[PDB]
Order: C-alpha cells, then structure tokens, then sequence
C-alpha cells in the first residue's frame, strides 16, 4: 500500500485532457498498454520499469474543433485485434483499430455532446453510450444496428452523466444533474429477444428498416440521497456507490437492509443509506473515481492535486482507511484515475496536459 | 348562465335546457360544410357529427370518404411528413405530396398549462432564445417542448405559404394548419410566428432571400 | 416566370454546405506534388507548364 | 445562498510585392522548397 | 493497401472537375437536361416519330430505355420528353410541373442487354438478354400498369444462340431479317417477316 | 496576429488548382 | 471505346464514346488544318468537341430525328443528360 | 501593363503582390489575351476565390479574396455520405434513389463584351431524410408508404394502466374492466354518441372469451349499466350484449 | 468466473508508431519528462472525416393534447456555458425569486425516513 511517482510527464498543447485506460485485455505477460484523449488529440503509451513510458501512437482530428471525452478499450471476437472508440463533444463516436492504425466505425445518432463510452462484461459488440440528450442508447457495434433507448415518458429531464453496469451485465444505474438515480434491466424476456435480434438482420434481406425498442420507464429511482448533481456511479457488488459535489461518497443499497435486490417493485418508495466517505475540496463536478480489477481498493483524483485512497476490504467504513499520496508539482485537477488487470501501477491526469504515474510497493 | 357570461354557446353536454335558446343549432350546408356560407364555418367550430347530417359529418364515422371539409380534424387524416435539416435553422419539416389551396395539413398537439406556468419555462426558453410555446386560448397554453408531432419542427417565415387557424371542436380549443396556396414536392413549410416585431427580430431574423426589387 | 430579375439570394446566415475535402485526402496532394517537382523542377525550371530532363 | 450558488464545472479561475511566386512559396514550406527566391516573399 | 487510398483521391477529385464544370456550363451549350431514374439503364434510342402541339414552346418525344435492377423486377420502359421546341421562349422554359414521364413499363425477365425498334415497324422492337435468345415485343399489345405476378408474354421469342450477346440489327431494305451475334462466336439471323404459326 | 492563419487559410485552396492545372494540362 | 454513331442531318459529322467519362465529337473537314500554337495545345484541328457531363464510364448515347443538334447520353449512376451544344461552334 | 494583386484578409492584415508575365493564369497559365477574357476565366475557374477590378493606372490590379460560402458538397447517391467507412464509393454494383430532374441551360442571351459590368430550379426530393424518432437515414425504399405514425402510442397504453393502479379504493373486478375497455376505446377513436352502441357490441365481440376466461361478465353488466345511466345506451341493447355473449 | 473466461483468450501486441513514407512533410508531437527521461517525437496521423446533424432533444409523440399538473417547486438548476452567467449571475436569483425560492434538495436539512419520524411523533409528547 504505498505508491510513489516514478515519473509524471507533459503535452504540449497544454489543453486538460480527461480519459485513462488500461487495456483490460492483456494477454497475460503482454507489456501494459494504455491511452490517454485530449483536446481533438489521442495518445498511445507503454508502460515500461523504472518508471518509464514510451509513447506509441497518437491521432489527431482537424476538420472540426472537439474536446473529446471518453474511451474504452475491447476487442475483435473475429481476428483479437485490440479496440478503442472515442467520442466528443460533437457527439459522433469512432471505432479506431491500432493493428492497421484506422478508424473502421463512426456512428452518429445523437443530438448533443457524449459523456462516457463502456461495455457489456460478457458481450464484445455491446456498447452502451450516454449523452446530454437525456438518451440512454445501446448499440450493436457489429451489425451496425441500434437497439434500445432508454428516455422519454420517464426519463432523465437533464443531461445524463453516468452510468454504470452491473457486475454480471444484466442491471445498469443512471445518474444526471437533476439529482435523479435510476434503474434499468437487460435480462427481461423482451429485451434479450431483442438483442439476439440484433444480432440477425440483412438489409438487403427486407425493405424494412429494423426495429428498435423504446423504453419509458425505470424499474426504480429517487433523488432523496444528494441534494446536488450527481456525476459517477459504481456498482458493488449489489451495493451502490455514488458521488456529489458535496466533498462525501455515499454507499447505499435500495428499500430496506432485508430487502432483495431482486423482487423490487417498480413502485418502492425507500432506500436504504449504509455509509459515507470523505476527502477535501472536490466543489467542482465532473470528476471520476475508480477501483481495481479486484474491487479491493479505491483511488480517487482531487481538486487540488491530493489523492485519497482506500481499501475495499473488511475496513469497517465508519473508519475503513486513509491514504493521500501527494506530490508538489500540479494542483490544478485530477479528473481520473486507473488501475491495471492487477494493482501494480496507478495513473492519473492533471488538468493542465500533464500525467503522472504512481508505481506501487505493496 | 355561465354558458352566457363565458360569452359562449351551449354545448350538448350543458344543463341548459332541451330547449335553451344557449344552445346551437348545427350545420345544414348541402355541398360542403366549407365556404364562406356555412355558419359553422364562420363561427368557426366543425359541423359535429350528430347535428350536419347534412354535409355528412355523422356518416361514414367509420368509412374515410367524406363531403364535409369541416371534418378533418375530428377524423384526423393528417398528410404524409418528412424530416431534415433546415435550410435555415436546424431541422425543419418538409411535405410529400402536392396540395392545393386552404385545404387540411396536420394539428399541433402538445402538453397544456395554465397561463402563469407557461411563464416560468419561457424565462428559460428565452434565454437559449429558443422555444416551442404557442399560446391557446385567454387562459391555456400549448407546450410541444416535451411531446408533440413532425409539426413542431415547421420554420418561422415572414411571407409563408402556411396559416394558422385556433379553432373549437366539440368544446375543445384545438390547432389547425392550412396551405397559403398550391404547393407541390418537396418544399419547407413555414407560417408566421405572430411575435411582437421587437421580439420578432430577436429570435427570428433570417430571410432566405434578399429584396427581389 | 419567362423573365425575372438576375441572381439574388442572401440573408444573415445561412448553413454552411460542408466542404468535402478531408486533410487526410488533401496531404497526399501535397506530398506527392513535393516528390513531383523534386524529380521535375518546373515551378523552378518549367515555369509550371514545361518539364526538364 | 449555499442553496442559491450555481454549479461549476471548472476551477474557480511581406513588403515586397514581388510576383505570383508567393503560391509557389506557399505550397512547399519545408524539404527543399525550390527557386532558393521565396523566402524574401516570407 | 494502395488502391483504395488512391481511389478515395480520384473519387474527390471528379467531384471537383464536375462541381468545376457545372459551374462553367452556361457558355458552352444550348440546352441543359439532366434527370435522375431510379435503377440505371443500358440502352438508348431515340422513336422516330415527333409529335410537336401547337400554341406552345414545345415538342414532345419518345425515347427507348432499357433496365439493369440489382435484384428485383426487370422491366421495358419507354417515356416522355418536352424539348423546347421555339428560339425565343425561356417556371424554366415552359409548363412548371414536368418535362419528363415515363409511360411505358413491361415486365421483364433478367437484365436488358440490347434493345432496338425494328425500321420498319417501331412498334417491333428487339431485346438481348442475359439467356442465350432473343425477345421481340409489340407495346401496343400490353399495357403500361404493368403485370403484378411478373414475367408475361415474350412475344415471340427466338432460338439458335447459346451464350448471350450484344449484336441487334434489322435489314433496313428487307422486314424481317435481324442479324445476332453472341458469345457463340456466331451470327444467327431469324426472319420474322411472316410468322404466322408463333 | 499569429500569421499562420492567413497562411494556413490560402494555403488550402492553392495546392488543388496546382494539382488540377497538370491533370488538365494532359 | 464502345460506340460510334454518324449525324443525321450532317454528312460529316460523328460521335465517339467510351469508358473515359467523356464523349469526343470530331470533323472529318479539319483533317491536318494549321492552327495557331494555343489552338494546337488545345487540341488538334479535326477533333470538333468533347462533352463534359457524366461523372462515370459513359454507357450509351444517341442522335435524334427530328432536331438538328442534340444528343443525350446515359451512364452507370442512374443518370440521363440531354443537351444541345452552343450554335456557335459550327459557322 | 504591369498588373498587380492584393491578398484580403478581413482587413486584420493584407499581403500585395504584382503579376509577372501577365495575361498568364497565376494558376493554370491559362494564356488570356484580354483583361476581359482573363477576369471572366478567373471568376469562374478558379471560382473558390473571389476577385474585383480595381483597375490602377499601371494597367491592372486585383485584390483577391477568398470565397465566403463556395457550396462545394458531394453531388452523388446522397446516402453514400453515410455508409459505414469501406463501403461508401463502392461503385461496383447498381443501387436505386429518388427519381430527379434540372434544368440549366434553356436559352442564351448571347450578347456581347462590355467591361462595364466587371466591377435553375428543380423537380423532386434533393435531400436526404430521417427517421422521426432515432435521426437515422432513410432509405429510397423505407420512405413507402410506411407513415411511423398512429393513434395508438405503445407508452401511453402503459402510462393509463398504470395510473389506474393507483387508486386504493376499487376493486380489481372494476380495475380489470376498466382497462381492458379504455384501451379498446383509444384502439379505434371512437367521438359521435351514434358510435356507442355498435361501441360495446365490437367490445365484447372481441374481449368474448376474456370475460369469460376471467368470469368478469356480471361487472361488465354494472358498466352497461352506467353507461345506459349516461344516456348512451338504450335497453333495447344491453341484454343483447349478454345475448351475444353467449 | 470472470477472470477463468479472460483465460481463455489470445490478443496482438501493439507496435510503436512507424511513419510511412507517405507523407514526408506533417506536423508531429512530443512529450516533455517532468522527471529524467528523454522526449519522443512522433508524426501526428491524421482522421478521415464525417458529417454531423443538428441538435435536437428528447420528446415523445403524442397525437392529441395533455393536461398536466402544475409545478411549484424548481427541483433542478440549469447550467450556461459557465461563462455567460459570469456576467449575468444575477438571472439565477430572479428565478429563485419567481419560483419564490423553492428547489428540491434545498432546506433538506438531513433526511428522515419517516420511521423516525412516527418515532419523535409519538416521543414529541404535548410538553
Ligand atoms: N427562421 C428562424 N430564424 C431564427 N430562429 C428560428 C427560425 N425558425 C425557428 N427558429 C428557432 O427555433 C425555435 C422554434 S422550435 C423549431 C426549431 C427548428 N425548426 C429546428 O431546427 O429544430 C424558435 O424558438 C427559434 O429560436
Ligand atoms: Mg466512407
């Protein structure tokens, strides 16, 4: 438990960047990998020992202005080759494959700016996409079909924010700035006929154009627990975790201790709040946590360029842990932080283009 | 009589009388319940199906070939509509098929709110200086920010080839929007907004054209 | 009509058409043009129009 | 006015007019830009 | 690879050279006629007849279209044209609705590969198609709406080919007599000047 | 007045007719 | 190329289409005339006009009856171009 | 004459230059033997500028600018634009569109020179269409008569169920009813007082053995009841129904 | 379980950017090392591009009107670009002003889950 900077770099647009991933699907031994977006710029990145980064590839858009926004790394089922789409500001989003270094997919669909990109566990071509369109959609990446939208009736009246999938894949959680949580499943009958439809249609098979689904409701939801904007969710396990700009993360689980996760009816009108965490100066929004492949640990950026670190482990979260790693250098922003498939190294970006690496010594 | 102090008829379901002079009589027109004599025309309402059995409002309830031009809304035989960016503003609707003169398009459906409210989400809408907000009657406003159809994205102009027309259907305010003249495939439509000219100017300031003199 | 007025159509701001050249298509151009005139010389020799050897 | 404070997202904060050449000292700007003349057109 | 980087270059620049020439049409023709069908054809002729209607600016035309779908039914189309048939006239020129219609249509098996009215009758016609024969057809005999099951009378189909082929041409002197000539590496000729038995 | 602009700007459109005034040419 | 078609109408006049996207119109009269140097980088005399409208391999063309100067073409792209040159070419 | 150019830049800042060899295009050295030919080679050819005569006393003087619009677009299949990267261009295989037609040119005016003035419509869809509700193309053959409109709205029918469930006070052999009418009511939009008979009678000639497998005929009853209480029904019906129901 | 299915896999390693000869003339980047380390210098490669659509938002259709209830409390707060209010600040209150200064979250003074509260109801004895 205890992580040092064994190197931290710089850009030179000097624009803040935002995104950080580890590829998640390394081969086990393969060098680890990692990109980082910026204003309208992409950045390819090694980890090398000694504290050294190589730097690998970086793309760059021109015919428009972007501040690009998120990414993820996934793969192809037909050759392995590895995967990365971004989305911006413009709200398109594009497929990029390193291996002959191209884009091969762009989609457009939406009407505003896109605020994260992630993926079903299980499923590869299953890419759930979140705008400021107060629109959930849920794409088919291979046949190049949409499929669900989640919004209307009831749905998020303002700008979206983030979402989070279950551990198995089968359950999602929404949060936006009007304080709204709610709840969305995948495993109804309807919505798997759905998808293995998806993933059977030719157009030049019908003159019909295919059919998505639209869904008006949430399966639950409340704004009782902040009383301010919400901006990052996290499943655990079948708890929950979520974060305000009022400097305290929340664990909380629905209706009541004894109650089910599963035999929740639409209309519960209860929570049940379990603990609270707590740092400094985070009076801002849009600023992410992230935990480790092996849900054992918690890394947080900062306001003022701290870190705050727990463990997620038997720590009774009335005092569950401390830990603020600190360097000297930038306080400007720490926007997102990165954990590798184990817990070797952990990154973090500044807001004003610089990086830093912290390297672990258990 | 509050029918009376509402300055209004009587409707079929008022307590006014059988025989209460407040009621209405009902259309009689023969060819078309649909120019300039027909009196349900000029009051202007729709010859309802059970009083027009003349210009054939209560016939073919079920069947869709009728006489009464004055009919359409209640039977709701819209025109087929399209969609694509504007060429003056974002999105804007685009027609199908020719049409000719004053003759039926589609309604502006919408949410409705009392007068007050519809002030508070214009405080908004005024500040992005973008809006959806149609004014009904003296007391209800029509909202199409959060439901609506294809009409709602219709182009203001200053000289369009679309009108208006608040109507009263079956004691109910509706919205009705009519050809300005014959038009064939393909065009935009557009209709003038009816703002104060000071506002106008404000939020709706594109030509299309320039001054043809 | 069989004879209107000439050509005029403008108000404040219209749409902007979307150019379609892509820089991805247009440094090619330019690269090759580069290599081109290195083994040619015509903007210095050829005055754009006559090609030496 | 902690209940009245809007939100925000970030911290709290040539002389010669030569000849046409120009276009030929336009286009190449690096790797061997012929005619050796153009860079007077800067 | 390369290929398909360059085309995407070639394909930018037509578009260039066309947007380039258009815009400097106007000082190089008499007249600018473009439309759009929907599937495109391989044929072209023009009917021999001309019917011009007086009190107008106007002629009219018919011309013969052949039809290359993708996959669904193919078809026989002739249809309509007004030229402008006057020096001083100029919504365009004249009407407003339309310059062009089709009024034609006659179901079709497999692509047109070929397609001539006979010189003495030009309401015979000869058709080449992807099979090894040969189709004549009299459009007077069938009407434009056209057939909803499909495939209808061939109208006295021919034989003696046995790849397809491109070659079509009557003896202008002599009715009847139609030269072909197919991959077969030969040149059948039919004579259909009296065919009584079908 | 970072110059580059007017550059950059002008530089676009050249670099196409000189392309197409060879291509025309032949 | 693909199809040669003479003029009606004229007895020395013929037409020349291709794949290229172009459609050439030539002058059996001009044969070998001199021309002046730019008339020449233009192109050699008999060569009469060339039609710059498909943008795809030209798949058929036709001469008319029934009018003097007109011809229309169609191509690969769905697309039929009827046209008459300007007079002033020929006299 | 010696001629000479000067390069606009909003006024923010200018370049000026003069043109050597003149009467040659500074681009394609297009040999022009006349400041008239040249300027009408200019402002058409090399049309992504734009150009005016300035005319100093040296011979000639053009200040350049560039184009402001220059709707230079794709001309082709509209949809191409959109086809997933790969398969745009493809250009190896017949594809049908919309039907179209211009016009351009119809007749000249062919008048002649005058340096003094140096100083097309269309028929069908041009445009590419969307679908209402996911802003997605739309192909030549999806724009059918296929409308995506109806009375009948899939959240609505939901959104009413619901809302029925609500209320406390009611028994499920009246909530039942209720809906499975309602709904039936907005399958069809039924408005003149003329339609109510033939109204209940459709209803149970449809929902027959519903009512039956749910045994809720006796309630049924009580509504016709009420609606007969409303002044929609006469007797001369009521019993017909539970006739016919049988 | 996750990790077993991640086992069952084979996946490409990366490599490091290698300018084509395509381009001679571009722009490229570089990475300054806060700590001690060297810079790298690679070409920037360029996207091919896409065309976008106008905005638009979420609606649902509909085909006849809708009465709704009316609203009295704000239970949200816009956001402007954050830098035209920084002019403007004051719009904020004057809403606040017309909703009379109601928003949910506000006033919330921690939470109750109204166990508690018929706990203190029948505790809050007549005192
Ligand atoms: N002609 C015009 N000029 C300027 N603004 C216009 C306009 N037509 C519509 N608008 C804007 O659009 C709003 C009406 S809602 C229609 C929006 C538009 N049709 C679209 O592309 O989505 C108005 O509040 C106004 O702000
Ligand atoms: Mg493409």
């Amino acid at each position: 438990y205890s992580f040092k900077c064994v190197n931290s770099l710089k850009e030179d647009h000097n624009q803040p960047l935002f995104g950080v991933q580890f590829n998640w699907h390394s081969k086990e031994g393969d060098p680890l990998v990692f990109a980082t977006v910026g204003s309208n710029r992409v950045t390819l990145y090694e980890c090398h020992s000694q504290g050294e980064i190589r730097l690998l590839q970086s793309y760059v858009d021109a015919d428009a202005d972007e501040n690009f926004y998120t990414c993820a790394w996934t793969y192809d089922s037909n050759t392995s080759h590895p995967l990365l789409a971004v989305a911006g500001s413009r709200g398109i989003i594009r497929i990029i494959n390193p291996i002959t270094m191209q884009c091969i997919k762009h989609y457009v669909g939406h009407g505003n700016a896109i605020n994260e990109l992630k993926f079903h566990p299980r499923d590869p071509n299953l890419l759930l996409s979140v705008s400021k369109d107060h629109a959930l959609r849920l794409w088919n990446i291979q046949t190049d079909t949409l499929v669900a939208i989640f919004g209307g009736v009831e749905g998020h009246r303002d700008e979206v924010l983030s979402a989070d999938y279950d551990l198995l894949g089968e359950k999602i959680m929404s949060c936006g700035m009007d304080h709204s949580l709610k709840l969305w499943r995948i495993n109804s009958k309807r919505m798997m006929n759905a998808i293995k439809e998806s993933y059977d249609y030719n157009p030049n098979k019908t003159n019909r154009p295919f059919i998505s689904q639209k869904i008006h409701f949430p399966d639950f939801s409340t704004r009782d627990i902040h009383r301010n904007y919400v901006d990052c969710v996290r499943w655990l396990g079948d708890l929950i975790l979520s974060k305000s700009c009022e400097n305290a993360i929340v664990c909380w689980k629905p209706g009541k201790m004894e109650d089910d996760i599963d035999k929740i009816k639409p209309s519960e009108s209860n929570v049940t709040i379990l603990g609270r965490f707590d740092y400094s100066q985070c009076d801002i929004w849009y600023m992410r946590f992230s935990m480790d492949f092996w849900q054992k640990m918690l890394a947080l950026g900062n306001q003022v360029g701290k870190l705050y670190v727990w463990d997620l482990e038997v720590e009774d979260p009335h005092k569950a842990k401390c830990t603020t790693l600190t360097h000297h250098k930038c306080g400007a922003a720490i926007r997102q932080t990165s954990f590798s498939r184990d817990s070797s190294i952990l990154i973090a970006v500044c807001d004003d283009a610089s990086i830093w690496r912290w390297d672990r010594l258990r | 009589c509050p029918c009376v102090i509402a300055q209004n008829f009587c409707e079929k379901f008022c307590q006014c009388s059988s025989e209460c002079q407040n009621r209405f009589p009902g259309c009689r027109c023969k060819a078309q319940c649909n120019t300039k004599q027909c009196p349900c025309y000029l009051a202007v309402r729709e010859c309802d199906p059970d009083l027009c059995l003349t210009c054939g409002a209560a016939d073919h309830w079920d069947s869709k070939n009728v006489s009464c031009k004055n009919c359409s809304i209640q039977r709701g035989s819209k025109k087929h509509l399209l969609l694509a960016p504007s060429d003056v503003a974002g999105w804007g609707i685009f027609i199908k098929d020719p049409v000719q003169k004053n003759e039926f398009i589609s309604e502006y459906c919408g949410e409705i709110i009392s007068q007050d409210e519809a002030d508070r989400r214009g405080k908004v809408y005024d500040k992005y200086m973008c809006s959806f907000l149609f004014n009904l009657n003296n007391d209800f406003v029509v909202d199409a920010t959060r439901k609506g159809n294809k009409i709602r994205f219709a182009n203001h102009s200053v000289n369009p080839n679309c009108y208006a027309k608040v109507m009263m259907v079956n004691g109910d305010h509706r919205i009705g929007i009519f050809a300005k003249r014959a038009i064939q495939t393909g065009e935009e439509l557009f209709f003038d907004y009816r703002y104060s000219q000071a506002d106008a100017l404000k939020y709706v300031g594109i030509e299309r054209e320039m001054e043809i003199p | 009509n069989k004879r209107r007025k000439l050509k005029n159509k403008r108000r404040r701001s219209l749409p902007r058409p979307h150019d379609f050249f892509d820089a991805q298509t247009l440094d090619a151009i330019r690269h090759r043009a580069i290599c081109f005139n290195l083994s040619a010389h015509i903007e210095s020799l050829g005055k754009g129009h006559s090609v030496v050897f | 006015r902690p209940r009245l404070q809007a939100q925000r997202k970030f911290a709290q904060s040539p002389p010669p007019a030569t000849q046409i050449s120009d276009l030929s000292k336009r286009k190449p700007k690096t790797e061997d830009f012929l005619t050796f003349l153009c860079l007077r057109g800067s | 690879k390369e290929a398909a980087f360059d085309d995407a270059v070639e394909e930018r620049v037509i578009n260039e050279e066309y947007k380039i020439w258009k815009k400097n049409t106007p000082f190089l023709y008499d007249l600018v006629m473009t439309h759009a069908l929907e599937w495109p054809s391989l044929t072209a002729q023009w009917l021999p007849d001309v019917t011009r209607p007086e009190g107008k600016d106007f002629s009219i035309h018919r011309l013969v279209l052949g039809t290359h779908t993708s996959d669904e039914q193919n078809h026989l189309v002739i249809a309509s044209v007004q030229l402008p048939n006057d020096d001083a006239q100029f919504g365009g020129f004249g009407s407003v609705s339309g310059k062009i219609e089709i009024e034609i249509k006659i179901n079709h098996e497999g692509e047109v590969n070929r397609a001539r009215y006979m010189p003495q009758n030009p309401c015979i016609i000869a058709t080449k198609t992807p099979s090894s024969d040969v189709l004549v057809f009299d459009y007077t005999k069938h009407p434009s709406k056209p057939d909803p099951s499909g495939e209808c009378n061939p109208d006295l189909r021919l034989r003696g080919h046995q790849k397809e082929g491109y070659g079509l041409s009557w003896n202008p002197n002599l009715s009847g007599h139609l030269l072909s000539a197919s991959d077969d590496h030969t040149i059948c000729l039919w004579d259909i000047s009296a065919v009584p038995k079908e | 007045a970072d110059h580059e602009l007017f550059l950059q700007a002008f530089e676009k459109p050249t670099q196409i007719y000189r392309f197409l005034r060879t291509r025309n040419l032949i | 190329i693909f199809q040669v078609q003479w003029s009606p109408h004229n007895e020395t006049i013929l037409a020349s289409s291709g794949t290229d996207r172009r459609l050439n119109v030539w002058d059996l009269s001009k044969i070998g005339e001199e021309q002046s140097p730019e008339d020449a980088e233009d192109g050699p005399p008999e060569l009469l006009f060339i039609h710059g409208g498909h943008t795809a391999k030209i798949s058929d063309f036709s001469w008319n009856p029934n009018e003097p100067w007109v011809i229309c073409s169609v191509s690969e792209d769905n697309i039929m171009q009827v046209w008459q040159m300007a007079e002033n070419i020929y006299n | 004459l010696r001629i000479f150019y000067q390069f606009l830049y909003n006024n923010n800042t200018r370049q000026q230059t003069e043109a050597r060899d003149d009467l040659h295009c500074p681009w394609c050295t297009l040999n022009c033997r006349k400041l008239y030919s040249l300027l009408k080679h200019l402002k058409l050819c090399h049309s992504r500028f734009i150009f005016n005569y300035v005319y100093h006393p040296k011979g000639a003087r053009i200040d350049v600018s560039i184009n402001e619009c220059y709707d230079g677009s794709y001309a082709g299949n509209p949809q191409d634009i959109h086809r997933q990267p790969g398969f745009a261009f493809s250009r190896n295989g017949p594809v049908k569109r919309t039907p179209i037609t211009h016009i351009l040119v119809c007749r000249p005016k062919r008048t002649k020179a005058s340096m003094s003035e140096f100083l097309t419509y269309s028929s069908g869809h041009n445009r590419l269409y969307f679908h209402s509700d996911t802003c997605l193309p739309l192909r030549p053959q999806e724009m059918e008569v296929d409308s995506e409109d109806e009375k009948d709205p899939e959240w609505l029918r939901e959104k009413t169920i619901t809302q029925i469930e609500e209320f406390s006070d009611v028994n499920e052999g009246e909530k039942e009813v209720m809906k499975l009418w309602n709904l039936h009511v907005m399958k069809h939009g039924f408005i003149a007082d003329n339609q109510m008979n033939h109204a209940c009678m459709l209803f149970v000639e449809n929902y027959g053995q519903k009512i039956i497998k749910k045994n809720l005929c006796r309630n049924f009853m009580l509504h016709l009841v009420s609606m007969h209480d409303f002044n929609l029904i006469s007797i001369m019906s009521i019993d017909k129904a539970v006739t016919k129901l049988r | 379980i996750l990790n077993q299915e991640w086992k069952q896999r084979r996946i490409q390693p990366v490599h490091i950017l290698t300018s084509v000869s395509s381009l001679r003339g571009t722009r490229e980047c570089s990475v300054t090392s806060d700590l001690d380390f060297p810079t790298q210098v690679i070409p920037l490669k360029t996207l091919n591009a896409v065309a976008s659509v106008p905005i638009m938002y979420s609606w649902s259709p509909l085909q006849q009107n809708f009465m709704v209830e009316d609203e009295t409390v704000l239970h949200n707060i816009p956001y402007m670009g954050d830098e035209v209010l920084d002019q403007d600040g004051t719009f904020i209150e004057e809403l606040i002003k017309n909703y009379d200064g109601k928003v949910h979250g506000d006033r919330e003074c921690g939470f109750i889950n109204d166990e508690i509260f018929v706990e203190l109801v029948n505790a809050l004895g007549q005192y």
